[PDB]
């Protein structure tokens, strides 16, 4: 790893917490196998090198031809929180702070444009499908030069040293969590809340990046809860009320459907590649005593039903294609978690009206939120559209209807919608 | 109907030696999911030998093959079976023995005799006379056609009860020493049948596999729990022949043609079979037998 | 792999496609610490001679992709099978057929239906570009850049100065020579850190480190260039006659027949006149080495001997610079200790022995209802599954 930092600022070397007089302007420290050497080649230019013996960044195990030590976004990640840590402090705490030999605060010395360059970075992902780097879309200061294969070189521009350095670390942490090292792709459990703040120390990171970092980097429900407020507070400052949740929309969904419906009434699964089924005998845990009905137009699903009945565990599973093969005349809980928009449009009203005739106790329906699509990178309803749909088929009857959204919430808008129709 | 309902499968490989059925099966059980192979030849290899044996051994090998297949089929395990058999008397029998337990299927392995003896034997063609048509045969039951025996309905209504282990549980007692039999405990549900039995015109006949020598300790047990009975039929003293033999004699000599048996209550299988299978009479089985 | 349902897929595909051989892993030749050669030409021949194999062939070793050529008489309907079990069909059917008439023209197809011949499909980048790009070129570049920087910059100069100053040395004396886990702690690691981080820096013989990078670059530039498709055929497996009958060739000397007017090699080293003959064979493999080749392959003359492996590969040290790092040349004693070809060899053997068993099924009978085929494939497949877990530099 090789990292040059420029500015025309006279007090650069000051800001980086380094003394140009001390041992020729070198600052050394062991990294892993190891040795990281910071270098004042002058003011106006600092040069971090990372040497290595062997296997500092890619397991000795891999019988591979290893060169991560020379370009892994992680070496950068370390070099930040090990040479330039105070630089990555915080908006308030940094700008308003003394200097070793004061000439006012940081807000006075660090006002000169800073350029920082990486000789060799490695980005093996969708976020660098060749030509360009995906964060270039969202940060105009990032400058890529391809070298070969998945390797590139970085040049980071900033109005301040703080601005520049906090982008490099944003690059490093986003690039790393979206990157496969191949079989050795791994993230420790202490990773989040060692870097989780980098996403909050640069000022226009999109919501999708936060989601990504939550789902790929925060290993423990316990630790998600400790970062959750830092994230949310950041988005408040940026002008968005965002809830955030560890579990992932799906399944965060499946969770909701389970806890709501409960095990006391036989299920009628409407759109099913079978996953809702399994979930309903999570071992004995839910001592599910009833049979279990499923339907689907898909020939493919029709057949898979039977592949479980020739036979693996499909003991109380009854699957039907024609709707007059369903004869069960007792109370049922009933499920529609995609289905209504996956397609079959406005026959969607036909389908659900059919259900409301069927002796049920509780229904749940689910569709994408649409107002959510802004937040990422076969029709689709807004809640007004959806709420209108429920209305004009459940209408004029004595059914109790209750709404709620599932998944991360941004200004009241989740990415998934749900109704719970309860017959009195 | 309308409903889905599945039973395990029995796949009968039918064919000559060298025709490649054991090869298919090795591939099959290794790639399919829930299957167990049963080979007759592998069996007679526990008994050490080349693949024909004493009519004693081969009858015993049959007893084992059948037990195991049923054992597994009952367990919902699919069974492939390596029929060296190949005949018709075998096949049709094979089918009889099995279909009721599972859905039978067939896979033939035909192969030119010029090619067949090139799997190196004994130059001998087999009964391959494409008979029967090897169409798959779903599970069949045969028996809800219950048909008793034509007993003279003039003779007086009567029921029949076993003592040992049916109206009179042992509670530890030695099976063959029914001297201590006045300590025995009452299987009340049976006792309750015999009660309501004699409330209608029914003669209640006790028929027991006890040495007649133990008659006294028995009548004690009976009057102790207030059992209202007409006859008490007992095994001859020093007899010792099997239960069903001595009970059947007892039945034909006494009960038969003098009474009209409305049903019987008994415990052990050996006897239940006789009643049902030989004498063609309704017999209810009170507990589990298999002594 | 092991999912019954999808191995079942793969096999079915192998049957429908009419494939008649698989392929073997090929082991390195056994090492000689004596000769300080990690894969030893000597040892691999000796290995063969002491197992009774006394007629052997030595071919050049082509840096390409393994390709079983199913040459039909109607050239247009030939096909290609990969290293493992799969048909190769993503090349320009013309460009290929064209590169195959060279071979086709060396035969006479009177009553001959088909000739399964194994070859190396060349060059490497036809199937290996991007493995070339993403891995090799990447690894090269990384070191080149790093090397360049250590040459141009003031880093090495400033480190050798501090490594003279009086403050330093004092540290390296009264800590190497004096032993305590608190020989006081000269300011909060402050200098314990810094002075220990220096000296524990790995200097590099910068012209050597460059010359070694250049070796790697050289090697990459021999084998890694693109890419007019062609073939090096090296053994005929079986021929099949319209006649109905087939011919299991089983002669690794079929080489000079099927293309490769390239120098084969052939000794009847019988009763250790090998040892007298070894030095010639060595001199010859050195030409092949001093030429621009990966190296050589040692095979028994009879392609399939029972219990015998199919070949030993013997790659030259320069080329192995592509497999192990730039410093493979230096770390030889290390990397040789590390090497263990038993088990690679074990698989090499079974693979080849299955393969003969596969070839044994007549072409006319490859199909989905041939369960001797199917077991053999599943057998080979389980073998794949095992042999893949090995050093992977073999
Ligand atoms: N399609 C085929 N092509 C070539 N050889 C085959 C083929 N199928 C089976 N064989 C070989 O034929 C020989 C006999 O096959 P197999 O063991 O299946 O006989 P079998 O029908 O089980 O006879 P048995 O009644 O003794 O079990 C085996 O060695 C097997 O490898
Ligand atoms: N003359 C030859 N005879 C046999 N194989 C050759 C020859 N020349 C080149 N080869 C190729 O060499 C391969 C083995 O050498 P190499 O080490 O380059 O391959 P590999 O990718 O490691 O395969 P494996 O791991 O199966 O040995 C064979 O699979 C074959 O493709
Ligand atoms: N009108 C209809 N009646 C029955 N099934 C329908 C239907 N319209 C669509 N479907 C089926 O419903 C399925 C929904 S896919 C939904 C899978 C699951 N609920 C999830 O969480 O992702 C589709 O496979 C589709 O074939
Ligand atoms: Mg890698
Ligand atoms: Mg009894
Ligand atoms: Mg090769």
């Amino acid at each position: 790893m090789i990292l040059q930092i420029h500015s025309q600022n006279p007090h650069l070397l000051d800001l980086l917490n380094k003394n140009p007089h001390t041992d020729l302007g070198i600052y050394a420290k062991s990294l892993r196998n190891g040795q990281l050497i910071g270098n004042a080649v002058s003011a106006y230019q600092y040069d971090v090198v990372f040497q290595d013996t062997r296997y500092s960044y890619l397991p000795e195990e891999s019988n591979q031809i290893d060169f991560q030590s020379y370009c892994s976004p992680l070496v950068i990640l370390h070099i930040c929180n090990e040479f330039f840590k105070e630089l990555l402090q915080e908006k308030q705490t940094y700008w308003s702070q003394q200097i070793k030999w004061l000439e006012r605060t940081r807000a006075e010395v660090d006002t000169y444009p800073c350029t920082i360059e990486v000789k060799n970075l490695y980005a093996n992902s969708t976020w660098y499908s060749k030509g360009h780097f995906m964060m270039e879309r969202y940060f105009k200061n990032i400058h890529i030069t391809p070298i070969v294969g998945n390797n590139l070189s970085l040049r980071v521009e900033g109005k301040s040293v703080f601005e520049a350095m906090n982008l490099l670390s944003f690059i490093a942490v986003t690039t790393h969590i979206t990157n496969t090292y191949g079989e050795y792709t791994y993230i420790d459990d202490h990773f989040a809340q060692k870097y989780a703040r980098i996403l909050t120390n640069i000022p226009q990171v999109p919501y999708f990046v936060f989601y990504l970092f939550i789902k790929r980097a925060i290993k423990s429900e316990r630790q998600f809860a400790e970062i959750k407020p830092m994230f949310e507070a950041y988005f408040k400052e940026e002008g968005l009320d965002i809830d955030f949740q560890f579990t992932d929309t799906h399944g965060s969904r499946m969770d909701f459907i389970v806890k709501e419906l409960g095990m006391e009434y036989p299920i009628l699964d409407i759109g099913c590649g079978e996953l809702k089924y399994y979930r309903r005998f999570m071992r004995r845990n839910y001592n599910y005593s009833h049979p279990y009905f499923a339907t689907d137009t898909d020939k493919s699903v029709g057949d898979y039903a039977a592949l479980l009945k020739e036979r693996m565990e499909a003991d109380n599973l009854y699957f039907f294609s024609d709707w007059t093969d369903y004869e069960y005349k007792n109370p049922v809980n009933i499920i529609l978690t995609e289905v209504i928009e996956h397609n079959t449009p406005e026959a969607a009203e036909a389908l659900v009206k059919h259900c409301l005739s069927l002796n049920f106790h509780k229904m749940i329906i689910t569709t994408p939120n649409s107002l959510f699509n802004k937040y990422y990178f076969h029709f689709e309803w807004t809640p007004q559209e959806f709420q209108d749909f429920i209305r004009h088929c459940v209408g004029d009857t004595s059914l109790e209807v209750t709404y709620c959204g599932i998944g991360d919430r941004i200004n009241g808008e989740t990415p998934t919608q749900a109704v719970v129709i309860t017959r009195k | 109907k309308n409903n889905t309902h599945h039973f395990p499968k029995l796949l009968i490989l039918v064919g000559a030696p060298g025709s490649g059925k054991s090869t298919f099966a090795r591939y099959f059980i290794r790639t399919e999911d829930n299957w167990v192979r049963v080979n007759r030849d592998d069996f007679r290899l526990m008994q050490f030998g080349d693949s024909l044996m004493s009519p004693f051994y081969e009858e015993r090998i049959t007893k084992m093959v059948e037990a195991s297949v049923i054992a597994l089929l009952k367990n919902r395990t699919n069974v492939i079976i390596d029929a060296t058999n190949s005949s018709l008397r075998s096949l049709q029998d094979m089918v009889h023995t099995y279909t009721e337990y599972a859905d039978i299927s067939f896979k033939v392995f035909d192969l030119p005799v010029e090619e067949l003896v090139k799997r190196c034997h004994v130059t001998q063609l087999q009964y391959t006379k494409e008979k029967f048509d090897f169409k798959p045969i779903p599970r069949a039951l045969k028996e809800t056609s219950l048909t008793y025996a034509d007993q003279d309905t003039s003779l007086p209504k009567a029921v029949i009860c076993d003592l040992d282990g049916t109206l009179s549980l042992l509670n530890g007692r030695d099976p063959y020493n029914a001297s201590t039999a006045d300590q025995d405990l009452l299987n009340t549900p049976v006792a309750m049948v015999l009660k309501m039995a004699k409330q209608q015109g029914y003669k209640v006949i006790l028929l027991s596999g006890r040495e007649n020598a133990y008659r006294e300790p028995t009548e004690r047990f009976l009057a102790k729990y207030q059992i209202d009975y007409d006859l008490l039929l007992m095994r001859d003293t020093n007899d010792y022949r099997k239960d069903n033999i001595i009970k059947k004699e007892l039945f034909l000599e006494e009960i038969q043609g003098k009474y009209f048996v409305e049903f019987l209550l008994d415990d052990r299988n050996q006897v239940v079979d006789m009643w049902r299978r030989e004498l063609a009479l309704p017999c209810f089985q009170v507990n589990y037998g298999d002594f | 792999m092991e999912d019954k349902t999808l191995i079942k897929k793969r096999i079915d595909w192998f049957c429908k496609n009419k494939i008649n051989a698989f392929s073997p892993t090929i082991s390195p030749a056994p090492k000689s610490v004596e000769r300080n050669e990690i894969e030893s030409l000597y040892e691999g021949i000796l290995w063969f001679v002491l197992n009774g194999v006394k007629e052997i062939v030595i071919e050049k070793k082509y840096m390409g992709s393994y390709c079983d050529i199913y040459l039909h008489r109607r050239l247009e309907d030939t096909y290609l099978v990969s290293r493992n079990g799969y048909k190769i069909n993503h090349l320009d059917q013309e460009q290929c057929l064209r590169a195959l008439q060279g071979l086709h023209d060396r035969f006479s197809w009177d009553g001959v239906e088909l000739r399964i011949i194994q070859s190396e499909l060349m060059p490497w980048s036809i199937l290996g570009k991007g493995l070339i790009n993403n891995e090799f070129s990447a690894y090269y570049i990384s070191h080149e850049i790093h090397a360049e920087y250590l040459v141009q910059s003031s880093l090495y100069e400033k480190l050798q100065k501090i490594q003279q100053e009086p403050a330093y040395l004092s540290f390296v004396a009264d800590a190497k020579v004096l032993s305590a886990k608190e020989l006081k702690d000269k300011y909060p690691m402050h200098i314990i850190r810094q002075y220990q981080s220096i000296r524990d820096f790995k200097f590099l013989d910068l012209p050597h480190y460059q010359q070694n990078i250049q070796l790697f670059k050289r090697q990459l530039d021999i084998f890694g260039k693109e890419a007019a498709p062609f073939f090096k055929p090296f053994n005929i497996l079986k021929e099949v006659y319209t006649d109905g009958r087939e011919h299991f060739v089983n002669d690794n000397l079929s080489f000079q027949q099927i293309n490769d007017d390239d120098f084969l090699h052939y000794q009847f080293t019988d009763r250790e006149d090998f040892e007298a003959k070894y030095p010639q064979i060595r001199a010859w493999v050195d030409q092949v080495n001093q030429s621009d080749e990966e190296g050589v392959v040692i095979k028994p003359r009879t392609a399939f001997l029972p219990g015998m492996p199919p070949a030993f590969k013997v790659r030259n040290n320069d080329y192995l610079t592509l497999v192990y790092g730039v410093d493979f040349e230096d770390r030889l004693q290390e990397q040789i200790a590390k090497r263990n070809i038993k088990g690679k060899l074990r698989c090499s053997i079974n693979d080849w022995a299955i393969n003969a068993k596969l070839l044994a099924i007549p072409y006319s009978e490859l199909g989905e209802e041939n369960y001797e085929l199917k077991n053999l494939v599943l057998d080979r497949i389980l073998g794949e599954e095992i042999e893949n877990q090995l050093d992977s530099r073999l």
